[PDB]
């Protein structure tokens, strides 16, 4: 599966400043940025086009530069329509992409915060409220809903244009998605810390181990990025001291082959 | 409604003294998105820091890495420290000399 996410955040100070930044991902791996200083969309790798032909490309840049301009103005014509109600700052992301599944399938999305809070998403054919949005939100989504190009248009990248360029971004981008990156492990301190760092992909098994036995009371931290496209993660293991002598810990991952990373506690 | 820093200091490579390496320090579960971030080393300002573009996660609230290079020794001491508007006072937070 990966999952091909566009992230916006979008922030509004007053009347007369706010600024707008995209990042676009693949699985974990960052594809596009787009600075609102910036008149254009940044590629972050080589084959951040995809498959698509400089002219697509050019076609659908200048469709986001379009939206860029339009979003900004809309949302303080709206401001302005409900003053003094919405106060300033305000802060809104959305989160549209798609899922790619086994074989053909995929499955789109497009989900709106406000002040942190998802309140809307684009659903079938149209724009919707979630429920527990605040009601102002109702009268400017029936608006937005009445506007039938935009719509189109919406349901097309949705639809038709994600699901596309993801499959030309995969070809595309084939051996830095495949790439095997491999770990290196080292041991600190009762409680025993093993600290893994430097993998690629994501999937990895870390434990605490005294000979064959798995140390049970192992604790997995939170994955960590490193600022490489590489992976930090510790394993955590409270021993009773004297006690460490024949602990281990062990990491297994695909880079490595069946050749375990094995560091004993003790030297 | 405002969200906290989180604040995580954490090396690339085994931390051995006097071998160059690389600090991370990752910040997450802020919001509003506008934040500083510094890293230290002995208490003052890192200059040459590089930082991620600013991203968020599926429960929304932002996060950013930031990272330099850096020396581990026996006597340096090294810290990431932020400020935000759901603090009153910038928080920091030190590098264990482990992670
Ligand atoms: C793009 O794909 C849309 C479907 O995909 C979902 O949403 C998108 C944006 C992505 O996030 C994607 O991953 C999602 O899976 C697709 O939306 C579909 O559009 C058709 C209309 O073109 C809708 O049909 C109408 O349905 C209603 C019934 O709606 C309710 O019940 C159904 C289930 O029984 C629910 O799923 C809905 O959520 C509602 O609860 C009918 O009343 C209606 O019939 C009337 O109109 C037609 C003429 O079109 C007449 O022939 C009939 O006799 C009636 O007069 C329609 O059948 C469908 O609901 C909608 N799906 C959803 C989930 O809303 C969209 O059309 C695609 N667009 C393009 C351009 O490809
Ligand atoms: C995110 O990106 C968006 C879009 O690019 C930015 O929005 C634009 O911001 C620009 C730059 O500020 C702005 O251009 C201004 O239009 C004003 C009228 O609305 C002009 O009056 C103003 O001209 C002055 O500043 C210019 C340099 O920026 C000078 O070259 C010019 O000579 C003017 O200088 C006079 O007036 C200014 C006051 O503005 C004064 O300080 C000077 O001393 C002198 O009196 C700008 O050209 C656009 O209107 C915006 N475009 C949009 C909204 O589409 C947005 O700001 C970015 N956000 C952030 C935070 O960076
Ligand atoms: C709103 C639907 C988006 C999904 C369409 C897939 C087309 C890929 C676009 C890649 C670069 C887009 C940069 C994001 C711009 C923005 O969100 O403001
Ligand atoms: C709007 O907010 C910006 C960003 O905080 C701030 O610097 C400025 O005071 C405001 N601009 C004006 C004209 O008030």
């Amino acid at each position: 599966n990966y999952t091909f996410r566009c992230l916006q955040m979008s922030s509004f100070a007053n009347r007369s400043w706010s600024r707008t930044d995209s990042v676009v991902w693949l699985g974990d791996l960052q594809t596009h940025r787009w600075s609102n200083d910036s008149a254009t969309i940044s590629f972050t790798k080589p084959w951040s086009q995809g498959k698509l032909s400089n002219q697509q490309w050019e076609k659908l840049q200048h469709m986001f530069q379009v939206y860029r301009v339009s979003f900004t103005r809309d949302i303080q014509e709206l401001v302005k329509m409900m003053s003094p109600k919405e106060d300033y700052p305000i802060e809104i992301q959305l989160s549209a992409g798609c899922e790619m599944y086994p074989g053909n399938a995929s499955e789109s999305f497009l989900h709106v915060a406000f002040q942190g809070k998802y309140v809307v998403r684009f659903w079938g054919t149209s724009w919707q409220t979630v429920p527990g949005a605040p009601s102002w939100l109702d009268l400017p989504i029936k608006v937005l809903n009445a506007d039938q190009g935009t719509s189109a248009t919406v349901q097309m990248l949705l639809n038709d244009t994600c699901p596309l360029f993801v499959r030309g971004l995969l070809e595309a981008g084939k051996s830095d998605l495949e790439k095997q990156e491999k770990p290196v492990a080292w041991l600190s301190s009762r409680q025993l810390v093993c600290h893994v760092s430097g993998f690629y992909p994501k999937p990895v098994w870390v434990m605490w181990m005294r000979g064959d036995q798995e140390q049970q009371g192992t604790h997995r931290g939170d994955f960590l990025p490193n600022a490489d496209e590489t992976w930090y993660l510790q394993a955590t293991l409270d021993v009773e001291a004297g006690e460490e002598a024949g602990l281990a810990c062990r990491v297994k991952h695909s880079s490595l082959g069946g050749q375990d990373i094995i560091l004993y506690w003790g030297s | 409604i405002q969200k906290t820093p989180q604040i995580q200091v954490y090396s690339r490579h085994p931390p051995e003294n006097g071998k160059p390496n690389i600090l991370n320090c990752y910040v997450t579960q802020f919001h509003p998105p506008h934040i500083e971030i510094q890293m230290l080393k002995n208490g003052k300002k890192i200059p040459k820091v590089e930082m991620s573009d600013m991203s968020f996660s599926k429960d929304w609230s932002f996060y950013i890495l930031a990272h330099t290079e850096f020396t581990p020794t026996e006597t340096d001491t090294y810290a990431c420290r932020v400020k935000h508007a759901s603090m009153a006072e910038p928080k920091t937070v030190y590098w264990d000399r482990d992670m």
